[PDB]
């Protein structure tokens, strides 16, 4: 067995530090890739980080990993950082490759190719979650809060680059100039699924609807990844495969 | 270089590309090099891809070598997407700002909505300095001058590293303690209601309040800041204006169209009318960015690339001048390594063998009239 | 003894590996690897792509045959300090998957993105496409196959049946692989647009949620630890 | 058929079989197939075109009822790189066969149930 | 127009279709115009009396490879032997497994304890037989409807 | 009512009303009041609203404070 008491728990501080590495790159992994192929493009690109798609989809698609990962950790251990953990895993993929790929083998500017921030909407899920330890009020309230967030928290990111440029006859944000300029050879225009007005668009709604309407999806992603965790934590032994 | 693997016939009916021309073939970092032409979309536009409705003049090439400066369909600019006409011909100009030394093969291409990317001429381009020379600036409506560069860089990268650190001190704020097993065996034997107590809850009620305050003066001052800020502009661009062509004087009647499997040669018979009053000449026939000439009628000046520039490729049976009103038909037989290495012999395993393509016939005064062609294309064996 | 540097080399051999895969493809991306018809491409990456295949088929049956010809057959008479150094080493192998993982899922795959966003495309072996499908993804695969059946022949918690956490977790990341099919089929034919959210990545993403299964192999992982070596000290 | 049934047998693994098997079955459909369409795929000149054997059978035997575009085939599209769609459409085939024998493995376990509805 | 063709709203076109009489009878045969998201438009239909045999019917091609075939019984014998064969093959897997008794002694053998014991060498070496017989035929006629027939489009 | 909420460059190009005429200004009940003019469908059409395909005359009103007894597109109804 164990030695002694201390030697124990120096034993419990190495594994602590083993699957703490364990449990944080297999998140970056999954969560990487499920993020890059939900959000992926519109976190690829400053032109892509609309008011309309990119407010509305990032958090809907992003609370999932959170969401699971906070039913297991906080269930089992009592550790309230499931959602900052996974932000964090996913921030530090996607700015590995963005510094070494799309800036290291391809040569895009990083203020061209920088991803979004998630931070402030972990934090508020994380906290809900452990004051007030209910998982039903984590996914209709903290959740609320990770929608809302998410455009302002990253506004102070993205605002000089929505100062308004004449750009030969035509007016062009800074990032439609960083789109234009920076050629994306399997990426045209088109593709961008950015807002673009409507004959419904009232006044200047686009950004808090948007932000509301991601919210509640989120809510409702929230307390289906719950019970998705719930599932994936099972200590079963399936006799045969 | 994303050509050669298209389908033939995809790449041989979508959209014609003729008059190239580029400004320079040798560029410093920083210099402008201009690539125009004329493109024109053909009317038996395959099924599988969508109309040209919504449609984007893009540059195929190895990532941002070069900076698009400006691109122009008609003489307009045109940074979004744009609806094209089927059956019309356009003129594009697209200017290129050098960014990264280097060879690079510089392509023209048109990407389509719902059809993908339709690539054409390809030319080799030098570029030569260093890229920490490369600036790229531009001025604002509201006074300033900056660098896309590294605009905005440093306000990102701190944003950036100060919300990491914010998650990081959370994590490890509860990371001090034992993390895993003692926690896991004292939730589970008897209830845990000790792992986490005061201040713990304080801390994370700091922690919150802190973020939500943080966001809101940070968007507050993000807005004194930059007080004049517009969205993205988006949204498809109608009213291209097509050129006005001159009703060509030359009909020409595909009769049969042939290639050896395996060859290099393409041989159709034609039957040539020839309408105005000039005694006109077949000097050319483009297929899919690949130029049959023939040498006795017709040179290229333009410095069209050579792997896609049959010089005397182009072979008529009788290619003796042919009198107005006088109709005669011809065996054309286009021939070139091009060909093959382009793959248009592969289009054996496209699921619709048709070809098209634009015929240029020039009379004696030098002016040309361009004739478009399409017709099966059948393969022979033996 | 118990923990020993064995995981040092386990992160190291992944770092290195990988470290001069990407050297490798900032040299030959453009210039042999743009043109897939090209004969460079095909002595830069064909070649590539067909070694890397016939190494990761070798290297799989050969660690996997061994670790599974090692198995211990007299599981019950072993000592608890041995169990714990099992334990350790089944962690340092948990740890050398969530590597792989990492590397695979994560960096190869978003360097897909920054390639088939930029490139002008051409063919189903792209050099992203024998760097990620075909080296990466096998690698993380051989070795949570590794690591799964390291914990069922040497661990008595995970032997007497299989770990449906773990039997997840090791499979479905697998399943991204035979996904590519979904890839291909999803480019060429349905959407020409470069999208990566596209419904065709749709497969990846389902079997990348299953890696959240660590989560029970790891309490999984925590009870073996937690047998005979429990402590004392953790509860008392 | 025999594929997915022997690789059941040995290794009576259903999660082997659904993954192994599935992939073979997937994989064995078309070049089982080729010997009996290689000859109507004989390229002909049809009047003018180039038609397959097949496609002038479905050209003259006329189907009132089946117009030629209802016809889901392969059309050509410019991200169809090289010779390639036969066998990406095998191995997506595959891979959704994998998929699908999982999902019925367990339709089939339901179907099995020997339980007695009390009341309907 | 063997393929589907375009047609623009508010033009005229002109039409010509050939038929070649098959099956004898009074047949009511119409010109019609198939939409693809609309149906068929049916024009007038006339009837046309065909008299003869239909064994005398012949719908002779030519290839590009320098054959002529009839259309109406070419690669028939090939079909009808490559089905029959899989399908024997098939049946010979069934038949094998169904000379020992098949269904209520398996189940109970099954039921009560381990069976371990229905399934024994040498029938594992029958099924790797069958599996690699399988694969070693698709394998090779594959390869020799390759050799045969080596121009397909 | 329902515009000055819709956006500006929308309500710009899509379509232009001029030689608007209104028969009355004020009218009793079961009294008939006739509006005509003419509409301009812009060529530079904004993509996020569908080509006029499919369109509908209509009137707008808070609720049938009118009935509308006819409408005409051209010539006819
Ligand atoms: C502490 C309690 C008291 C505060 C109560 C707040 C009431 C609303 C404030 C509106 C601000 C404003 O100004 O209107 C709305 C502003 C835009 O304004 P505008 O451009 O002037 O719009 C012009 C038209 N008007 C003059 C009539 C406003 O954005 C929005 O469209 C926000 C739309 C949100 C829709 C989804 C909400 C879901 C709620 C779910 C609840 C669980
Ligand atoms: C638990 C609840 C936490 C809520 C935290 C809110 C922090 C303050 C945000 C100020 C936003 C702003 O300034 O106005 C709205 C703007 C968008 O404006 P825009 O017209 O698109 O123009 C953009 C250019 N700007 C910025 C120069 C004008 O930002 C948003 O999209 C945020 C929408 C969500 C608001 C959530 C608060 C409403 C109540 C929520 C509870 C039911
Ligand atoms: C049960 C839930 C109760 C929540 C009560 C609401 C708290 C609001 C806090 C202040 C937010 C603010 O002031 O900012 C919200 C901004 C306003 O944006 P703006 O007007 O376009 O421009 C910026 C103008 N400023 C600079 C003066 C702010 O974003 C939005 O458009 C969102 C507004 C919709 C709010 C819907 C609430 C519905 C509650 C229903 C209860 C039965
Ligand atoms: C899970 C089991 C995984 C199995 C697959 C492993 C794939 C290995 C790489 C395939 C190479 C190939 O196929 O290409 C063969 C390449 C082609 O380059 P060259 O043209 O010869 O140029 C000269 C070679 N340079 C360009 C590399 C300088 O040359 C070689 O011989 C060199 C291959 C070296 C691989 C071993 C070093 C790895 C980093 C050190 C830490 C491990
Ligand atoms: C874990 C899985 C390991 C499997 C390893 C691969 C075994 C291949 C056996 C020979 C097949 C053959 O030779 O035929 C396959 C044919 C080739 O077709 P072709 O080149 O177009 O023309 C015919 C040319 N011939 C006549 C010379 C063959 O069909 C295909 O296109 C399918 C090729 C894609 C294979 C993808 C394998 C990916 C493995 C990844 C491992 C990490
Ligand atoms: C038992 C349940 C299994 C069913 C699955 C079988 C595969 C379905 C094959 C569709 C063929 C068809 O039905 O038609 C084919 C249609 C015809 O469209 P087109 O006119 O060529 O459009 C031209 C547009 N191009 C040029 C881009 C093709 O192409 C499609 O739109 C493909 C729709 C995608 C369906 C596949 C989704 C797979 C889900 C993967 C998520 C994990
Ligand atoms: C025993 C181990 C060693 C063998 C390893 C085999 C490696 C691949 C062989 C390619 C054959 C060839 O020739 O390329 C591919 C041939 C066509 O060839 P092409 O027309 O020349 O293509 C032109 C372009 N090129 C020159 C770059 C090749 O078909 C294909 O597109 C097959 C595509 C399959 C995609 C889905 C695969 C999913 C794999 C799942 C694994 C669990
Ligand atoms: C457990 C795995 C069993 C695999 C059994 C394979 C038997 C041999 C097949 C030769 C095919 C051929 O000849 O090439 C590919 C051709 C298609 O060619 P095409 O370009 O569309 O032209 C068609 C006209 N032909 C035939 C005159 C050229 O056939 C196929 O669509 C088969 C695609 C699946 C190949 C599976 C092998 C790759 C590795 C699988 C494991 C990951
Ligand atoms: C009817 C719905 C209205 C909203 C109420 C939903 C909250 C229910 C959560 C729940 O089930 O109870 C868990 C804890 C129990 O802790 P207690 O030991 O009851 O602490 C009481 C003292 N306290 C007021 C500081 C909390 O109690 C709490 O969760 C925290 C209670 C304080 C409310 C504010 C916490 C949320 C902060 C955003
Ligand atoms: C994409 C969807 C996510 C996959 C999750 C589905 C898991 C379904 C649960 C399952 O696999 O059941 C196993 C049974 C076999 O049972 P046994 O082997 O008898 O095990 C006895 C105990 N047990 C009955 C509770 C399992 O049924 C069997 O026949 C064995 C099949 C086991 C396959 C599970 C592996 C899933 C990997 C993708
Ligand atoms: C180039 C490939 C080199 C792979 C080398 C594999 C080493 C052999 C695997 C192995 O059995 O164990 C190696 C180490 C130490 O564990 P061991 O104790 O040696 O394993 C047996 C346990 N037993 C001694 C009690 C019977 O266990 C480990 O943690 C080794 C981790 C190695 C990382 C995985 C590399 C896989 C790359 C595809
Ligand atoms: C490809 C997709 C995989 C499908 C998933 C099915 C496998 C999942 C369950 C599993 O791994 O169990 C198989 C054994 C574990 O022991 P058991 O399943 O109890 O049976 C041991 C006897 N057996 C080795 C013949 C199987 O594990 C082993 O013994 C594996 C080591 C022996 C194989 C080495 C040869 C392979 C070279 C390529
Ligand atoms: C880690 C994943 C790698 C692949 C291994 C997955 C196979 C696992 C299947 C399983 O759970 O075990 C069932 C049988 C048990 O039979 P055993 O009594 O263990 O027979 C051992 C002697 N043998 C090598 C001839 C088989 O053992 C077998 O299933 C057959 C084992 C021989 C492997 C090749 C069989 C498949 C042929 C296509
Ligand atoms: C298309 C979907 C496939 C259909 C499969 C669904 C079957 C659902 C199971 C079911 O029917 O439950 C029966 C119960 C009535 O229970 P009881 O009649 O009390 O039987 C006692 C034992 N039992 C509760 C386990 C059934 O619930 C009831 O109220 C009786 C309804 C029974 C209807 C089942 C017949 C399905 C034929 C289509
Ligand atoms: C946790 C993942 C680390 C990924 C770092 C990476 O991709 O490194 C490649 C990149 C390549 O850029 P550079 O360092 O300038 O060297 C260029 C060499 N090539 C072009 C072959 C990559 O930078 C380095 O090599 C730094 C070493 C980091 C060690 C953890
Ligand atoms: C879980 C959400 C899945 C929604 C699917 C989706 O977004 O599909 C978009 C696509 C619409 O095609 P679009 O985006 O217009 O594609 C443009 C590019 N082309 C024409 C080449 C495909 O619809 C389909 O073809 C059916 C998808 C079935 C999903 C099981
Ligand atoms: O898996 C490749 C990424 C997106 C695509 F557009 F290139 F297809
Ligand atoms: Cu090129
Ligand atoms: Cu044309
Ligand atoms: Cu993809
Ligand atoms: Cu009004
Ligand atoms: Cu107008």
């Amino acid at each position: 067995a164990v030695r002694s008491h201390a030697e124990a728990v120096q034993v419990s501080r190495t594994i602590d530090w083993m699957a703490l590495f364990v449990v944080f790159f297999v998140i970056v992994g999954s969560y990487h890739i499920h993020a890059m192929l939900t959000m992926g493009d519109w976190d690829f690109w400053s032109d892509w980080k609309d008011r309309r798609l990119w407010v509305t989809v990032t958090p809907i698609v992003l609370v999932t990993f959170p969401a699971a990962v906070q039913s297991y950790l906080w269930e089992r251990y009592r550790l309230p950082w499931g959602a900052t953990v996974c932000v964090l895993g996913l921030l530090l993929g996607e700015w590995i490759n963005r510094y070494f790929n799309f800036w290291g083998w391809t040569y895009f500017p990083i203020n061209f190719v920088f991803p979004a921030s998630l931070v402030p909407g972990a934090i508020i899920l994380d906290t809900v979650l452990m004051l007030s330890g209910s998982y039903l009020f984590t996914a209709i309230v903290g959740a609320m809060g990770w929608g809302l967030i998410f455009y302002p928290g990253n506004w102070p990111i993205i605002a000089p680059l929505h100062v308004p440029v004449e750009y030969n006859g035509m007016l062009m944000s800074i990032a439609d100039i960083q789109g234009y300029n920076y050629v994306r050879t399997g990426t045209p225009e088109y593709i961008r699924m950015v807002e673009k007005g409507t004959l419904r668009t009232f006044g200047k709604d686009v950004a808090p609807v948007s932000a509301f309407f991601s919210a509640f999806m989120s809510i409702l992603i929230y307390f289906m990844w719950h019970f998705i965790g719930r599932w994936f934590s099972n200590e079963r032994f399936l006799q045969s495969t | 270089h994303g050509e050669k693997s298209q389908a033939a016939f995809m790449r041989m009916r979508t959209i014609h590309w003729y008059d190239l021309s580029w400004s320079k073939e040798k560029v410093k970092i920083n210099e402008t090099v201009e690539i125009k032409g004329k493109f024109h979309v053909f009317e038996g536009w395959p099924e599988t891809v969508d109309e040209p409705d919504v449609a984007f003049l893009n540059v195929g090439m190895p990532g941002p070598v070069f900076i698009r400066k400006e691109s122009y369909i008609g003489g307009q600019l045109v940074p979004r997407s744009v609806r094209l006409e089927i059956g019309k011909t356009y003129d594009f100009r697209v200017v290129l700002k050098a960014r990264r030394p280097g060879d690079w093969h510089v392509h023209t291409m048109m990407n389509v909505q719902g059809g993908g990317p339709i690539i054409g001429p390809g030319k080799w381009i030098t570029v030569e300095g260093s890229m920490s020379e490369f600036r790229n600036p531009v001025t604002t409506l509201t006074g300033q001058t900056v660098d896309l560069e590294n605009y905005n860089e440093g306000n990102t990268y701190f944003w950036h590293a100060f919300w990491f650190a914010i998650g990081v001190a959370w994590i490890g704020y509860w990371s001090r303690r034992p993390i895993f097993i003692p926690r896991l065996l004292m939730v589970d034997a008897g209830r845990a209601d000790e792992l986490v107590s005061a201040t713990d809850r304080k801390v994370a009620m700091g922690f919150l309040a802190a973020t939500i305050l943080i966001v809101v003066m940070a968007m507050s001052s993000a807005n004194s800041k930059y007080p004049i800020t517009i969205p993205l502009q988006a949204g498809t661009m109608r009213g291209m204006k097509p050129l006005e062509l001159p009703a060509p004087t030359v009909s020409v009647k595909v009769e049969d169209a042939t290639y050896r499997v395996p060859g290099r040669a393409m041989r159709m018979k034609l039957t040539i009318t020839n309408h105005g009053n000039s005694p006109i000449r077949l000097g050319e026939f483009y297929t899919a960015s690949v130029r049959f000439l023939d040498s006795d009628v017709y040179k290229d000046t333009t410095g069209y690339p050579e792997d896609l520039l049959a010089e005397d490729g182009l072979s008529v049976s009788d290619n003796s001048p042919l009198a107005p009103g006088e109709t005669r038909t011809v065996d054309v037989t286009a021939s070139d390594a091009a060909w093959e290495v382009y793959r248009l012999s592969d289009i054996i395993y496209d699921p619709d063998s048709r070809f098209a393509g634009l015929l240029f016939f020039f009379d004696a005064t030098g002016n040309r009239q361009v004739v478009q062609i399409d017709a099966p294309l059948i393969p022979s064996f033996m | 003894l118990l923990d020993k540097k064995w995981l040092t080399f386990a992160l190291a051999i992944y770092t290195v590996f990988y470290l001069w895969v990407r050297w490798y493809e900032g040299v030959y991306g453009w210039s042999a690897g743009l043109d897939s018809f090209a004969p460079e491409f095909e002595t830069y990456w064909m070649n590539f792509l067909y070694t890397e295949i016939v190494l990761e088929i070798v290297t799989a049956s050969i660690l996997w045959g061994y670790l599974w010809k090692t198995r211990d057959r007299n599981l019950a008479a072993l000592t608890p300090r041995e169990e714990l150094r099992r334990n350790f080493t089944h962690l340092v192998w948990l740890v050398a998957y969530a590597w792989a993982i990492y590397w695979g899922a994560s960096y190869f795959t978003e360097q897909d993105g920054t390639w088939h966003q930029t490139i002008v495309r051409d063919t189903d072996f792209t050099p992203s496409h024998i760097i990620e499908f075909y080296l990466s993804y096998p690698i993380y695969i051989i070795t949570g196959f590794a690591a799964f059946i390291y914990a069922k022949t040497r661990l008595p918690f995970f032997a007497k049946g299989i770990s449906l956490p773990y039997l997840v977790l090791v499979v479905g990341p697998f399943m991204i692989l035979p996904n590519v099919g979904l890839n291909e089929w999803g480019h060429t034919f349905w959407f020409m647009e470069e999208l990566f959210v596209a419904p065709l990545h749709y497969g990846f993403v389902i079997f990348g949620w299953l890696a959240l299964a660590v989560m029970g192999t790891l309490t999984q992982t925590f009870y073996s630890f937690a047998q005979g070596g429990l402590g004392q000290s953790l509860c008392e």
